[PDB]
């Protein structure tokens, strides 16, 4: 639904690190690039940053309003 | 079929870049569709697309 | 109140879409106030959403 706070083996803090990473997105650079850029060095991290879906605005698209 | 006719009718629904063709805006949207992922009207896709 | 026309995207037609922990107050009891000088007490990374 939407990107965690914490990561679930380390901790790191990574739910500041989403909307930045959609910005990675919008610019030119790629997936490895990115999650290199934003201070990922572990594979937990980029592995929570990369498989996350984001489902919040596709329910907010069905939200009351 | 002949240059000219071809040429008359791509020039009604196409328009030049680069010298290549591409379709115009206006006949992927028609005046009754929407943008399947926002819902904007169609001449605000025609607009970002010119 | 104030937006464009079309405003695909959810920045422009809306405020405060997004709740960060930037807006979290920190709420004084008692002399916790004089104890914790202002900006002290406050969420860590202020980027959270
Ligand atoms: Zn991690």
């Amino acid at each position: 639904m939407i990107i965690p706070v914490r990561c679930f083996t380390c901790g790191k803090i990574v739910g500041n690190k989403w909307e930045a990473y959609l910005g990675l997105l919008q610019a030119e650079y790629t997936e490895g690039d990115a999650l290199d850029a934003l201070g990922l060095k572990r594979y937990c991290c980029r592995r929570m940053l990369l498989a996350h879906v984001d489902l919040i605005e596709k329910l907010l698209n069905y939200a009351p309003l | 079929i002949d240059s000219v006719a071809v040429l008359r009718g791509i020039q009604k629904v196409a328009m030049l870049v680069q010298g290549n063709w591409v379709v115009k805006s206006d006949i992927l949207y028609p005046k009754d569709s929407s943008s399947p992922h926002s819902g904007v009207p169609a001449e605000v896709l025609c607009r970002g697309r010119d | 109140p104030h937006a464009a026309k079309d405003s695909s995207d959810p920045n422009e037609l809306y405020v405060n879409h997004k709740v960060y922990t930037r807006h979290m107050t920190w709420i004084p009891l008692g002399n916790q106030a004089d104890l914790f000088p202002e900006g002290t007490i406050r969420p860590v990374h202020d980027d959270i959403l």
